[PDB]
């Protein structure tokens, strides 16, 4: 489980940051989060894994629902390379995403804090797979990576959608539903963490420089990803990097493993078997 | 309604970052044919975007304003208790 | 029948910029690199020798293949787009309406009566349109898939019912 | 009212038949509804005998 | 120059990269000219039946009927027993059956051997 | 969304055409077969239809694009493709 | 049992004596009434069969199977008056006569106490099924199918005949009771092996077992709809029923002389389900699905395990109900388009909204979705087989994966997708087709609440 | 109570006394108080109404008693009538024996939820009691076969006393 | 109070020694998840009215 | 950790192996030691339904914790000093674990460098 | 409608029968190609290049737009691998050999480093989790009659 | 503006 949780946490996250579709971006964020759940249940931390279930339920639902708001309002367009400049166009939608994005990535005392860095802290001072620990840290930084990609490309910057604007979110159904989940993403982290009885032994006395790595790697990842994202703002040309080809193609898994085994099994059934 | 269509003259190359494109190919020798069409994206109320960090600290001012009053009240009642 | 050299290179032009959308993203970058693409396409106009043009496009296609974006920006209302054939499980064909029930039929009398008008027109136009088709049909079977239009007055163009009465792209 | 008749015909009646089922039909069979033992702590008192589990004895008395 | 795009039976070669379409020989001038001729013949007939008011049933597709017949009974009247088919039949036939017998018989023999000497925990295993 | 019709289409069509710098504002006519009236090389119609596309947000097939050459023609093609019946 | 056989026999004059157009009504209503009397036998006593007389007896094994046949009888009758209505009065009257002669033999077969009396009616089901397939079959190949069907099962049944008469002269009696109580250990002598082969092969052919299974894709593809279901829904189970009954004297020779059949079946299910992953014909697709599910029962029976037996009968009846239903699905679409090809008629959910549902939970039941008794049958066999050997799951588990891919595949291709442009003769579905579908779905899911009435004597 | 604690042992419910020290009201207590007068009381009122209706006419039923008959170790070989009597008796004891392990299993699972996280230690007596039942059930009916019968159960037994008698001989050495 | 309980109910079958019955085990994982899933799906249901409005 | 750097990338006879230790006798190194005592009996954590992991010596600073949570319902804001005492107990039990870890490492220095002291000459 | 002779037949041996089959399959003799008869029984059915329906130009209008076939056009012997939803032979932007090399390399690299991570595990410079009551033998599942072996925890 | 919608007859 430590092995599977780590590889799912990074590989899907690695294939995430190179995509240009919010539904694909947020989905890969789930699978990376789902990979994170398998890490904590691995090293004898089942309850805190279930805590991560509840917190992930809150903010991740908003992200898709918030992404649902922008997709429909801007005439069912999902490509992130075309929306542009949604910050002041949709205040509440932009407001919901940044609170959701920060909760998913860190921001102590928010919803993600009562689950994520506790898991990262718990997996740090434990007899785990040394390689698997390295994947969790990198993927934790990669968690901020695609989070910047969504905020930078969609909301920040100059707009790119078709000239006829249809931006609107004033419908009370959209506003009330977001707000109901929003207040959950602010306080539900503190509530159940202070309410449920302590079901795990705590980790109190560790050196300061891995107690903070959860914040460090996210803040660190926030830095270059912003710099690398505004490197697109740089007028100079961008080379078609090979590693970018690997990540943007979903890690090469679908183009082969959905095409090599299906063909053989289907071919076997006709040439052999049937005939 | 009728969706009255905005007039044409409000979109030129000036002011927009597309200025910096113009002298580039002018030095190259050609001229940009679609410059005026994309002016609206970089102009009007659609201009003056917010920096990445600027979006993150949205509500900091009044949020920090709600802090000082809250901490000041709780500091007063606890210390006087 | 045959995409000539000019047709193919324009197709190269259109696809090259569409892929460059996914690369440049920002509009200011677009208007620059598109102009270079345009300028460097204008330079080889006096190439004269058509053989060179094939050689001029020989490295072009693979160069596009070199720099092709793995996730090109394809448009939602288009093949490969997200909203492709999505709004299709509701466009039930017109002929299904004939199998309706009189209680259902009586609900919409005016439209049904007007549909019967279109029904008769198709019946009356069929013999003329099939006759028109064979009277100027090419020898040795139809050579080009394009159909003849309506030549004289009154007669409707042949093979029109399904094209005209096709379900709307947004049936709902 | 539309909230009221929703409550009665979707919560009040359904909770009535479920409770009746859980109180006089299914609980009438042994080991059908089993719950965790009432978690008591040293120091409090219990109901069915009125006995006191003893107070936690003298703590080594540390502080932070 | 980047490495070229080698083709595969599962990753086909695109039309844009195929050398054959580059040189449009006068022989190929007519070779791809009857494509529309035969297609229009099939086309014009198809719309004529499809648009026909008198038509009420379905239009039979001889290619579809031929495909069903080819992928069916019309296989053994074309089956010639040869070493390729003979070996293919045995390899995908008796082959896996005997291999499955070997793995199961070996495991079952080992399974009952442990029970014979009482070297397996079935103390709670009562339902069977 | 309020569906588009001809006066919407025609105004938006001549909108982007006018915004094109080389097109002369007074030369803009719905019936103008481009190069024979407004000097436009064959490499230019294939790129202005993208502006025509982005105006309405639906892809214009190259088979139809090469036939599409007049401002009236674009208006007619856009309306029928988007089931515009007025 | 004369409370069932006698009304069934007396129904034969009932149809022939009926008027011109009243044959369908009277036959349907009384056959449904016969079904109701059949349900009177579902109560099986504690550990004894409901022995009525020396001629007939019933236990928890035949109790669900009997009522399945009686319940079936209206369903073929409800599925026949579409293509049969364009025929003379006599031929329609004859058709009803055959199915009633069919069920009468089936009723007598399941209730027979004597293995010979079991044997006589067990082959006798060939005669009505053969003529039904040949006479009213709507195809050309059916003539070859009748020969293929008749000889294949007979080629195994004839060696069975010599086996029973040998038992009668050697052991003594041959009824189902004395055999069980006077059962003696079968030796390992090579003669005993051949008797084991004779006593078994006849039942495997009718299941069928992989290899000896080519008579289903012939018979089922171009059999008449009414004859297709019964041959699919019970006649396969008829071979199954004898498997439990006759494996009371074949012990302990079953342990060693079963490996070739287990290997043929546990590999055949993967191969036959791999057939189903690609079929040009919908009816052939369903027929091969029946091979895979029946191959599960062969594995189930041959292990000879308590849990295995209850799963066998549960799957046996459950498969019959859903396999018959799916055949009705094929008949409806084939009736509208007058063809059997997969891709010809597609996107039928848009045209026919309710049939989209009927084909939907038909696929789910075929998929052994829990708690549908298809699951409670398959899952039991996995547990029994896994106890027999830990590697059984690798194959038999992979079946549920392969079974899913093809099951939805026919749902994807036919119901979902885009409507066929040229097809325009598909009218709204008549209430007869919709009702007939419900007569299958409702008892299936209704019976899910009480599997104890399907788990057989070993329950 | 309908059932009995002798065969369904229930350890005494060590319920606590709620003694909270906090100013704000405890919501749980009052949320059940409304439940009493909104769900519990109407349920009881209807239940006592139907119970008195049941008490108006009380028809009875009993449990069938099967007197013992000689089993298959007394049955003369091939004596079908006697063998049939024994086989039915053995199957009666088979099903009631299946209910014996079912009762133990229900009691086994009852401790696990009742003791919470202290299950591993509180009822180690319960685990061994089921273990002894499971072991005896293994020697009793396991591995008989699908067509099990009292003759086969004798055969499995006759394997066992033969095995242990040899073991006793080997113990003597 | 911190009590976790099991609601066993209607007996599906007495499967010899197995007693498969419809039984709703509940513990902290249940009682915590139930409001969270319901809260999210109720909010999604409210949103689904807005998004999926023309279907 | 420094031990991780010096175990695989450095020597192998100095860095502790968490799987193996304690490798040295407890009373050795320092004459007489105190005994780790639990203030409660075996009954307390059983009746308190304490989970297996949370049955350390630190449980005495946890048994009253759950009672305080129950005795102050809902009031999620209290039981902080009690939690503070529990966390401080985790400090003591944890710091005890590195103290023995440095003990064995120092005792592992005690092992080799002395063994090599009477090895090159005697 | 169609008559019996139009049904597929045997291998076209002479070129004349090759032409007849090509006419029967609504193609020409140039593009007609029977399957290589290794005894597999393909008959005269014309083999066609491996082209999934995804390969077919979507913008062209087909008689069967869902699967991209026109009426009468002789469809592939292997249509059901190559339908829109089944196996697709679309040209990936990068070579299949490179496609496979990076996939196998990353998986192998991930697995290999996972093993070496297990070989040298990560842990803090901390020791055993000291547990009272002779390592809680009683509540771990131990038997009360068998008294626990001497286990005790000390202090420094 | 309201307009006719084609739908397969559900009356049956
Ligand atoms: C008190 C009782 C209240 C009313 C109960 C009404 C029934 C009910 O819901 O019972 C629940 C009971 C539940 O049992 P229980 O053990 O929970 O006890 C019930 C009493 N209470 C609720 C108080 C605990 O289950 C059954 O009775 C099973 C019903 C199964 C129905 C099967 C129908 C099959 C129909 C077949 C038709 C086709 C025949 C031909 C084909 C056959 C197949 C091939
Ligand atoms: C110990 C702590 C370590 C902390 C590491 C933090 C790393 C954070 C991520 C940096 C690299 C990814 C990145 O910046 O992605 C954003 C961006 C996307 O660029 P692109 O997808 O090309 O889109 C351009 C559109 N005009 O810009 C890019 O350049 C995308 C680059 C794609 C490939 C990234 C590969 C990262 C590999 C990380 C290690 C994986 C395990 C080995
Ligand atoms: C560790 C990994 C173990 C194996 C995991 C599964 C392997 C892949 C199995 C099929 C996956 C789904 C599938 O069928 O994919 C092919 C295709 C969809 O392909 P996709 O790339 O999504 O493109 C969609 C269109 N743009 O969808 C289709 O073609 C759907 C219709 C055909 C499906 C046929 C699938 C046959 C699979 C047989 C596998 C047998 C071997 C399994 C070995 C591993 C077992 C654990
Ligand atoms: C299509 C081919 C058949 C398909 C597969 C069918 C099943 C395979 C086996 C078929 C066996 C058929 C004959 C079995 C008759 C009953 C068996 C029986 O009662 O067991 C006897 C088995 O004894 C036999 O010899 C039975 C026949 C053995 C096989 C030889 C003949 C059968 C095979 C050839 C004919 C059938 C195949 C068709 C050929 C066209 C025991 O008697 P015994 O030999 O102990 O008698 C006492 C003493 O020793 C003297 O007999
Ligand atoms: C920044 C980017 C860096 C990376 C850059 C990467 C550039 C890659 C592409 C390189 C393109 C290459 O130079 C030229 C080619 O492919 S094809 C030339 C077309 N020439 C002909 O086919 C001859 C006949 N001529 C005509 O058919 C008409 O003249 C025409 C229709 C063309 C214009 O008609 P009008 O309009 O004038
Ligand atoms: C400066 C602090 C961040 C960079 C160093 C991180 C080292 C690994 C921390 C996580 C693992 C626990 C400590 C080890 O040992």
């Amino acid at each position: 489980t430590l092995c599977l949780g780590a590889i799912t946490t990074l590989f899907t996250a690695l294939c995430a940051i190179t995509q240009n579709d919010i539904k694909k971006i947020v989905a890969f964020s789930t699978s990376s989060q789902l990979g994170l759940m398998m890490v904590t249940i691995g090293i004898n931390q089942p309850h805190l894994a279930f805590l991560h279930i509840c917190m992930h339920a809150f903010f991740k639902a908003m992200l898709f629902m918030c992404s649902g708001s922008i997709i429909h309002s801007l005439n069912d367009e999902q490509d992130i390379r075309k929306m542009g400049g949604l910050y002041k166009a949709m205040p509440f939608t932009t407001t919901a995403l940044i609170i959701g994005s920060l909760a998913l990535t860190g921001m102590p005392y928010l919803t993600g804090f009562y689950s994520k860095d506790l898991i990262i802290e718990a997996v740090n001072m434990s007899y785990t797979n040394a390689w698997a620990l390295l994947m969790t840290l990198i993927a934790t930084s990669l968690t901020a990576a695609y989070s910047t990609r969504i905020i930078f490309f969609a909301f920040l910057g100059k707009p790119r959608f078709p000239p006829l604007v249809l931006i609107n979110e004033n419908n009370p159904l959209l506003i009330n539903s977001i707000k109901r989940l929003l207040i959950g993403s602010i306080f539900a982290g503190f509530i159940i963490s202070n309410n449920i009885p302590p079901m795990t032994v705590p980790n109190t006395t560790m050196p300061l420089y891995m107690k903070m790595t959860a914040l460090i790697v996210t803040i660190m990842g926030f830095m270059l990803a912003l710099e690398l994202n505004n490197t697109t703002y740089y007028l100079k040309f961008k080379y078609p990097s090979q590693t970018y080809k690997f990540s943007n193609m979903l890690g090469y898994y679908p183009s082969i493993m959905h095409r090599l085994p299906t063909y053989h099994n289907l071919s076997m059934s006709q040439k052999s078997a049937s005939s | 309604s009728k969706m009255e269509l905005p007039d044409y003259k409000q979109w030129k190359i000036e002011g927009t970052p597309l200025e910096t494109v113009q002298e580039k190919l002018a030095a190259r020798g050609l001229r940009d044919p679609w410059g005026r069409n994309e002016a609206w994206r970089y102009s009007g109320g659609f201009a003056n975007n917010v920096s990445f960090v600027g979006a993150l600290l949205k509500g900091f001012k009044w949020g920090f304003a709600a802090f000082v009053v809250a901490v000041g009240a709780e500091y007063y009642l606890e210390s006087q208790n | 029948a045959y995409l000539t050299h000019q047709q193919k290179v324009l197709r190269l032009y259109k696809r090259a910029l569409r892929h460059l959308e996914s690369w440049c993203v920002h509009r200011d970058k677009y208007r620059y690199f598109a102009c270079l693409m345009r300028a460097r396409f204008d330079e080889h106009k006096n190439e004269k020798d058509m053989v060179k043009a094939t050689q001029l496009l020989r490295q072009a296609e693979e160069e596009f293949w070199y720099g092709q974006h793995p996730q090109p920006y394809i448009f939602p209302e288009s093949p490969g787009g997200t909203s492709y054939e999505r709004y299709e499980c509701y466009k039930v064909p017109e002929w299904c309406l004939d199998d309706w029930h009189p209680s259902e039929k009586a609900m919409y009398p005016d439209y049904f009566a007007k549909r019967e008008q279109w029904k008769r027109l198709r019946r009356e136009s069929w013999e003329r349109e099939v006759k028109q088709l064979q009277e100027e049909t090419p020898p040795g079977g139809p050579r080009t898939e394009a159909l003849p239009p309506a030549r004289k007055e009154g007669d409707l163009p042949p093979l029109w019912w399904h094209i005209v009465t096709r379900p709307r792209e947004r049936p709902m | 009212y539309r909230h009221s008749i929703f409550a009665v015909t979707h919560v009040l009646i359904p909770v009535w038949i479920i409770h009746y089922y859980l109180k006089y039909h299914v609980t009438a069979k042994p080991y059908t509804v089993v719950e965790r033992k009432p978690r008591i702590f040293p120091g409090d008192t219990i109901l069915e005998t009125g006995e006191v589990i003893p107070l936690m004895k003298e703590f080594p008395d540390q502080h932070h | 120059s980047f490495p070229k795009y080698k083709p595969s039976r599962l990753a086909t070669l695109p039309a844009t990269l195929d050398p054959a379409e580059y040189d449009i020989s006068p022989e190929t001038r007519k070779a791809q000219a009857e494509r529309l001729a035969i297609r229009s013949r099939l086309k014009r007939e198809y719309l004529l039946q499809y648009n026909d008011p008198n038509r009420l049933g379905v239009i039979e597709d001889p290619a579809l009927i031929r495909w069903t017949y080819a992928r069916s009974a019309n296989i053994y009247p074309n089956f010639r027993p040869t070493p390729k088919t003979s070996l293919l039949g045995a390899l995908f036939g008796i082959g896996p059956l005997f291999f499955w017998y070997y793995v199961f018989k070996t495991d079952r023999d080992k399974k009952e051997k442990l029970i014979q000497e009482g070297k397996l925990d079935q103390t709670f295993n009562i339902s069977y | 969304a309020p569906p588009l019709t001809l006066e919407a289409i025609k105004d938006r069509v001549l909108y982007v055409l006018k915004l094109y710098d080389k097109i002369d504002p007074e030369k803009l006519s719905v019936n103008s077969h481009f190069m024979k009236d407004l000097g436009l090389d064959s490499l230019d119609q294939v790129e202005i239809i993208m502006a025509m596309e982005d105006e309405f947000g639906f892809e214009i097939p190259d088979i139809d694009a090469e036939k599409l050459m007049c401002p009236q023609e674009i208006v007619d093609y856009i309306a029928d493709k988007k089931d515009v019946y007025e | 049992m004369l409370k069932i056989i006698i009304p069934t026999t007396m129904l034969l004059p009932m149809t022939w004596m009926s008027k011109h157009n009243m044959i369908w009504i009277n036959a349907t209503v009384h056959s449904l009434l016969i079904s109701l009397i059949s349900l009177s036998l579902l109560n099986q006593l504690g550990e004894n069969s409901l022995n009525f007389s020396l001629t007939f007896f019933s236990d928890s094994l035949s109790a669900p199977l009997l009522v399945l046949t009686t319940w079936l009888l209206p369903l073929m009758l409800m599925a026949s008056q579409s293509h049969l209505s364009k025929e003379t009065t006599t031929r329609k009257k004859l058709y009803i006569t055959m199915l009633i002669l069919l069920q009468l033999f089936l009723i007598m077969t399941f209730t027979a106490t004597e293995l010979i009396l079991f044997y006589i009616l067990f082959e006798a089901t060939l005669v009505p099924t053969l003529i039904i397939i040949t006479r009213w079959g709507n195809q050309t190949e059916r003539l070859n199918a009748g020969l293929y069907f008749l000889f294949y099962t007979l080629a195994g049944s004839l060696p069975l005949l010599v086996a029973l008469v040998y038992i009668q002269n050697t052991t003594g009696s041959l009824n189902f009771l004395i055999i069980h109580y006077w059962s003696h250990p079968l030796s390992n002598s090579w003669s005993n092996i051949f008797m084991w082969l004779a006593c078994i092969m006849a039942f495997m052919v009718k299941m069928p077992l992989y290899g000896l299974h080519l008579w289903l894709p012939k018979a089922h593809v171009e059999a008449p709809i009414a004859g297709s279901m019964v041959l699919a829904a019970v006649l396969l189970k008829l071979g199954g029923y004898g498997m439990m009954r006759i494996t009371t004297i074949l012990n302990p020779l079953t342990n060693y002389m079963a490996y070739p059949f287990l290997m043929l079946s546990m590999w055949g299910m993967i191969m036959t389900s791999s057939i189903c992953l690609r079929q040009t014909d919908l009816k052939s697709l369903i027929a091969y699905s029946s091979v895979s599910h029946m191959a599960l029962v062969i594995v189930a029976i041959m292990i000879q395990t308590p849990w295995s037996f209850m799963g066998a009968t549960a799957l046996m009846i459950a498969h019959g109900l859903t396999s018959s239903m799916l055949f009705c699905l094929a008949n409806t679409n084939y009736e509208r388009v007058h063809s059997r090809t997969m891709i010809l008629a597609r996107g039928l959910q848009t045209l026919l909204p309710l049939m989209a549902t009927w084909w939907l939970m038909a696929s789910l039941t075929n998929l052994a979705l829990p708690p549908s008794i298809n699951l409670i049958g398959e899952l039991f066999i996995i547990t029994a087989s896994f106890s027999w050997s830990n590697i059984t799951i690798i194959l038999m588990g992979m079946n549920m994966m392969i079974t899913a891919l093809y099951s939805l595949y026919m749902l994807i291709t036919t119901q979902r997708g885009k409507y066929t442009h040229h097809i325009n003769n598909i009218k709204a579905s008549f209430t007869r087709e919709n009702a007939l579908m419900a007569l299958h779905i409702l008892p299936l899911l209704l019976l899910t609440l009480n599997p104890k009435m399907i788990l057989g004597p070993l329950y | 109570d309908s059932w009995d604690k002798d065969v369904y042992p229930e350890p005494p419910r060590r319920t606590p006394a709620p003694a909270p020290q906090t100013s704000l009201p405890n919501p749980v207590t009052y949320l059940t108080k409304i439940f009493d007068l909104l769900v519990d009381r109407p349920v009881t009122l209807a239940r006592e109404f139907i119970e008195q209706q049941h008490a108006k006419n009380r028809y009875y039923y009993y449990h069938r008693e099967f007197r013992r008959v000689p089993d298959i170790t007394e049955c003369e070989e091939k004596d079908i009538l006697c063998m049939f009597e024994a086989e039915m008796q053995w199957r009666r004891d088979y099903k009631v024996d299946q209910e014996i392990v079912n009762i133990i299993q229900e009691r086994l699972k009852a401790c696990q939820q009742r003791e919470g996280e202290s299950y591993r230690q509180n009822c180690a007596k319960e685990l061994e009691q089921f273990t002894q039942v499971s072991k005896a059930f293994q020697d009793r009916y396991s591995d008989l076969g699908a067509h099990y019968s009292a003759r086969k159960c004798l055969a499995k037994q006759k394997q066992r006393m033969l095995a242990e008698r040899k073991a006793a001989k080997e113990a003597a050495a | 109070t911190g009590q976790e309980m099991i609601i066993s109910n209607w007996h599906w079958m007495t499967l010899q020694t197995v007693e498969l019955s419809l039984s709703f085990k509940m513990d902290y994982f249940s009682v915590m998840f139930i409001p969270v899933a319901l809260f999210v799906t109720w909010s999604i249901m409210e949103f689904s009215m807005w998004y999926m409005h023309s279907d | 950790g420094a031990h991780l750097a010096r175990r695989y990338l450095g020597d192998a006879s100095k860095e502790p192996d968490p799987l193996r230790m304690p490798t040295f006798p407890p009373d050795y190194g320092f004459p007489e030691r105190k005994e780790r005592e639990m203030v409660a009996t075996q009954q307390e954590m059983n009746d308190a339904q304490l989970m297996l992991q949370q049955r350390d010596y630190c449980a005495h600073y946890l048994i009253q914790l759950l009672k305080c949570k129950r005795d102050s319902f809902p009031n999620f804001l209290a039981c902080k000093h009690e939690q503070h005492d529990w966390d401080y107990c985790e400090h003591l039990d944890y710091v005890k674990r590195m103290k023995e870890f440095e003990r064995e490492r120092r005792l592992l220095q005690r092992k080799k460098r002395r063994e090599q002291r009477e090895a090159e000459m005697a | 409608h169609v008559t019996k002779d139009m049904f597929p037949g045997p291998y076209p041996k002479t070129p004349e029968e090759r032409a007849a089959a090509a006419k029967k399959y609504n193609m020409r003799v140039e593009d007609y190609e029977p399957y290589p008869d290794d005894g597999m029984g393909y008959g005269d059915y014309p083999k066609l290049p491996d082209r999934s329906q995804q390969e077919r130009d979507p913008w062209y209008d087909w008689d069967h737009p869902d699967l991209r076939l026109n009426w009468g056009e002789p469809i592939h012997w292997d249509l059901d691998m190559y339908i829109r939803n089944r196996v697709d032979t679309s040209p990936t932007p990068v070579s299949w050999n490179t496609m496979c090399k990076h996939l196998s390399g990353f998986v192998a690299f991930m697995l290999f480093m996972f093993w070496v991570g297990e070989i040298y595990p990560s842990y803090q410079p901390v020791g055993p989790k000291q547990y009272p009551y002779n390592d809680l033998y009683l509540e771990r599942g131990g038997d009360p009659t068998k008294e626990p072996e001497p286990v005790v925890h000390y202090e420094i | 503006k309201r307009l006719f919608i084609i739908k397969p007859s559900g009356f049956y």
